[PDB]
RNA sequence: UAAUUGCGAUAACGAACGAGACCUUAACCUGCUAAAUAGCCCGUAUUGCCUUGGCAGUACGCCGGCUUCUUAGAGGGACUAUCGGCUCAAGCCGAUGGAAGUUUGAGGCAAUAACAGGUCUGUGAUGCCCUUAGAUGUUCUGGGCCGCACGCGCGCUACACUGACAGAGCCAGCGAGUACUCCCUUGGCCGAGAGGCCCGGGUAAUCUUGUUAAACUCUGUCGUGCUGGGGAUAGAGCAUUGCAAUUAUUGCUCUUCAACGAGGAAUCCCUAGUAAGCGCAAGUCAUCAGCUUGCGUUGAUUACGUCCCUGCCCUUUGUACACACC
């Protein structure tokens, strides 16, 4: 269960463009992504939502290299 | 024969030519100071209990 | 003007094209104040043919399974005889339709 | 009313088998508990469990279930579990009349006694055997004990006027004590004897 | 309380109807007994001497529970596997004559009648109530 | 190896004075020491049942077992 | 009006639909009572939901069940599943759940499979079930 | 009894 | 990490195939849209028994109500979510919840470079050579491809009592069906049996069809004897398919009653509804399945590993090999 580059690359750009619009809740983050992105599969959308909500959990305690938002 | 009872506290890798044999460190559960190394043939978990016929052979490594 | 309790049967290989045909036909009749009965769902009839891949018999033995599926979605209505002629117009390719007065 | 009068006899008392209760369990040794499961009673052995998914999930299973499955082997008896249950039930009746003790009293001590405590392992020696006489884990000991008991009954009843109901039954009473004239005991002591030589 | 056919065990019920029919002692027999195989799949005639009467009791029992039945359906109901030798076994049906005359002769006993409206044979007004009466002979026999 | 299909007075007397001490009586037991056939064993099995010397434990088309009274 | 609820239980290919109506304590399956419909040795696997719960809790309930499809042992597992689901569902809708929560906890503590089904079907393959044909010389 | 050819060396 | 799948280090930066993604299918929906070629409740008529107020069946309803079960559409659902323990990270182990937590299970498609692999006897795909009117073209009659001192492979039935035989009890699923000539077949009668005659339904969720299959369960006979286990071989008679049945097409009745007591050196397949046991449907078909392709019933022992044997991928290293350790 390792995520490939397409999921990870897409997750990086979403966080920096819309940082405040999505929060620690996985259910809410699922509905933010599909509104502001074009995904042709529900399963692909689910994986994208899973990674981005994990990233902000570790953002909450100290910044991480490779992430920059306004 | 003065048979002794021992208990497993930690498992240290799997030995043998074909992986059948496993190596464990046992505790005599009557004198907590002493501890030795033994060899076992079957599947072993922590807190398992083994019966030892002789307590002077030990094992390599 | 005598009602005859018509029944219409449909057949096609596609599934999306057939469904929207029935969706508009029920609306074409509902607005006309006609008592309409639901679009029943007849069983899909799947037929398959299996044959061996190689044409000569050498090497390993491997087979493949072709498939084909058909759906019906037949519909019936209570209406006079002349009105139904103008209600079944403008049909597209693929779907076959058969009309039965069922008098 | 809705139930037969037979089952009304046991409903007042504690739940148990058709005749016998799983109370008053032996106090004889250690290291064999936690792998023979009697805390949860079962009416009939038959059950569609999930015991073949993990490593030790089958360790938490009634012993009668373990015994019943091993009784059906050798090609002809595949999937005929209903026939096996009939044989098992009758065998518990035979041992009860020949010994006032509980049938589970016979079954438990029989299994715990016919399990080898040492065995020789195969380490390559370029055509020879450097049998190191390793120890045996408790889980394998109970697994092999069930196989030894059942294979003895299948051997005896083959082409014999006797029936499997008591051929299996007579082994259990023999294996309850040090009878030494049973099939299981003959193989168990033989395996331990050769292991001692290769120490 | 009241009892019916479904309220009694099938094995003892058919045996009871064979015992009850001893006292009336009126069932036609066409002389086929003691010679017939009762089926092509078989090799020896049935052991019990009064097999013609036990079979009729069971046959009339299921027709009480089934709505329409003919000779063809009963031919394969009583069929079984056949040992063809060294070839794999198959399924073959029972004899036609055994089941046809055992219920044609049973027609005149006023137990069940024809069903020409759709086919087969159905149970009669007074025929069904007779098999109900013997249920209490078994139910309270306990 | 071969057993006896008929039961004589030399074998009849063994039954009514010896079966009073068995803990279990089965089809195998009769074939064991009286050296008689199984078919004869079944005939003697039911006839002595009603005489009130043995009682049934479990009944089946396959096996019969009896004990003391 | 009349109190009734419908539940169903499934197995490999055995469907057991049941309707529980407020009655007097009568249970019959496929018309016949529980005395008949089972193999003689398999009759034991039908009564467990009764003894663990008690006969006093079936005072005024009537259940009739029709089951078809599958095999002999598959059907008896389906009907025993409908009984467990029927008895707990009727009380939940119409009476206080102090029983229901006590019914649910006790029923699954003895056996979880009484309330949930086991998903198992077969897999098609081009060699048999899962094994291939014999090889000539490896 | 005795086979030649293929890859074999010494003893 | 199942993976050139990633975290990262960096004389490299940015990209293209393969993997993944994806598609079909098996598991979940008391929520939506619904249904007399699918069901239930209800209402009439009606039957038996207790009689109660009941229980179990029949026939009808076509706007009486409804869609849990059946059916096929639109969507929802799992993402490793939450918790505890390691780690900077990617990740791994256990638990709880849950229909489902190995990529959830099983499949389809599937890169570069290659083989003197198979096929001219599938093709009106094809070069060249050969024969073309005493024809290697076509057509009709008959035979052979099945012929048997012997070696080898894929299967079928058994060596029995955990069995055979006899009565009774009685449970599936995937599919197929009428022409310019009859294709699956209900019912009635005759018939030891296989079969025969006469009405009738279905171009098919409507009829065959609930395909009430087999194993299995209950009650009996035989009694360890290669015997009522086993059915090879061979005699006589009665039938169907076809223009034609002998070197028997197949089927039915009586009689004949061989070898075979778990199998040497060697050797194949397989991890959960899986092995094995048992049967059913389809293909080829006027008739013949011990074969294959699919379908369902019953349902286990043991491991949760390693490189010891037979092989595969990457790095360092050696070479007198390059047709490459034959």
């Amino acid at each position: 269960r390792v995520r490939t580059k397409t999921v990870k690359k897409s997750a990086k750009v979403i966080i920096e463009k819309y940082y405040p619009r999505l929060t620690l809740d996985f259910e809410t983050n699922k509905r933010v992504c599909d509104e502001i992105a074009v995904i042709s599969s529900k399963r692909l959308r689910n994986k994208i939502a899973g990674y981005t909500t994990h990233l902000m959990k570790r953002i909450q305690r100290g910044p991480v290299r490779g992430i920059s938002f306004k | 024969a003065p048979v002794k009872f021992v208990k497993v506290t930690r498992v240290l890798g799997r030995t043998g030519s074909r992986g059948g044999v496993t190596q464990v460190r046992v505790e005599f559960m009557d004198d907590t100071t002493r501890s030795i190394i033994r060899n076992v043939k079957g599947p072993v978990r922590e807190n398992d209990i083994l019966v030892l016929l002789e307590s002077e052979r030990e094992a390599r490594r | 003007p005598k009602v005859h309790k018509i029944r219409i049967t449909l057949t096609s290989r596609k599934v999306q094209s057939l469904e929207k045909v029935c969706q508009e036909l029920i609306e074409r009749a509902k607005n006309k104040d006609l008592r309409v009965k639901g679009p029943v769902r007849m069983p899909t009839k799947t037929l398959k043919i299996t044959t061996r891949k190689t044409p000569c018999g050498e090497g390993s033995k491997t087979w493949d399974a072709y498939e084909m599926r058909i759906h019906k979605r037949l519909i019936d209505l209570t209406a006079p005889t002349e009105i139904v002629k103008q209600i079944i117009i403008n049909i597209e390719a693929g779907v076959e339709v058969e009309v039965t007065i069922a008098a | 009313d809705v139930l037969p009068k037979e089952v009304l006899a046991e409903v007042g008392s504690v739940k148990l088998f058709n005749r016998w209760s799983y109370d008053d369990i032996e106090i004889r040794d250690i290291s064999l508990t936690d792998y023979i499961q009697i805390r949860a009673p079962v009416y009939i052995p038959h059950s569609a469990g999930r015991y073949a998914v993990k490593r030790f999930r089958k360790a938490n299973c009634p012993i009668i279930e373990r015994l019943t499955n091993s009784l059906m082997m050798h090609g002809r008896n595949n999937g005929k579990k209903l026939m096996a249950v009939r044989i098992v039930a009758h065998a518990f009746e035979i041992i009860h009349l020949m010994t006032d003790q509980n049938p589970i009293q016979v079954a438990v001590d029989a299994i715990v006694n016919c399990g080898p405590r040492e065995d020789s392992t195969r380490i390559g020696s370029a055509g020879t055997v450097r049998r190191q006489a390793v120890d045996v884990s408790p889980l394998r000991r109970v697994n092999q004990a069930i196989a030894l008991l059942t294979t003895g009954a299948r051997e005896a009843a083959f082409r014999n006027v006797k029936t499997i109901a008591e051929c299996l039954a007579e082994e259990l009473i023999n294996a309850a004590k040090g009878s030494s004239n049973s099939y299981a005991i003959k193989k168990k002591d033989e395996l331990e004897r050769v292991a001692k030589s290769n120490r | 309380g009241g009892v019916t056919v479904r309220d009694v065990d099938a094995h003892k019920f058919v045996a009871a109807y064979a015992a009850f029919l001893k006292r009336q002692g009126k069932l036609p027999v066409p002389g086929w007994v003691d010679t017939v195989k009762t089926g092509n799949a078989k090799e020896l005639p049935p052991q019990d001497i009064d097999w013609w009467y036990i079979r009729a009791a069971s046959v009339a029992r299921h027709v009480y529970l089934r709505k329409t039945v003919g000779v063809g359906r009963l031919r394969k109901v009583h069929g079984s596997a056949k040992n063809r030798g060294t070839r794999p076994s198959h399924h073959v049906d029972a004899s036609g004559s055994v089941d046809r005359k055992i219920m044609q002769a049973l027609e005149k006993i006023q137990v069940l009648e024809k069903d020409e409206e759709r086919g087969g044979r159905r149970i009669t007004q007074q025929g069904q109530r007779d098999l109900d009466r013997i249920a209490q002979t078994v139910a309270e026999a306990d | 190896a071969q057993h006896s299909v008929i039961l004589d007075k030399a074998t009849s007397d063994k039954l009514y004075k010896d079966v009073q001490s068995y803990r279990l009586v089965t089809v195998a037991t009769l074939v064991d020491r009286l050296k008689i056939n199984g078919a004869l064993a079944r005939k003697c099995l039911k006839d002595l049942e009603e005489k009130g010397l043995i009682r049934q434990v479990v009944g089946h088309s396959k096996m019969k077992i009896y004990t003391r009274a | 009006s009349v109190q009734a609820v419908q539940v169903f239980g499934k197995k490999k290919n055995a469907t057991a639909v049941a309707r529980c109506v407020q009655g007097k304590g009568l249970i019959k399956v496929n018309g016949k009572p529980l005395k008949l419909f089972a193999p003689e040795i398999l009759r034991a696997k039908l009564y467990e939901p009764i003894l663990i719960l008690g006969t006093d809790k079936f005072a005024d309930v009537d259940i009739r069940i029709r089951v078809a499809g599958g095999g002999h042992t598959s059907q008896v597992y389906a009907v025993r599943q409908a009984i467990a689901k029927s008895i707990v569902a009727y009380y939940a809708k119409y009476v206080d759940e102090h029983s229901k929560n006590l019914l649910k906890q006790e029923l699954i503590q003895f056996d979880r499979s009484l309330l949930v089904a086991d998903p198992r079907r077969c897999e098609p393959k081009k060699f048999g079930g899962r094994g291939a044909r014999a090889r000539f010389q490896k | 009894r005795r086979g030649g050819f293929r890859g074999r060396g010494k003893r």
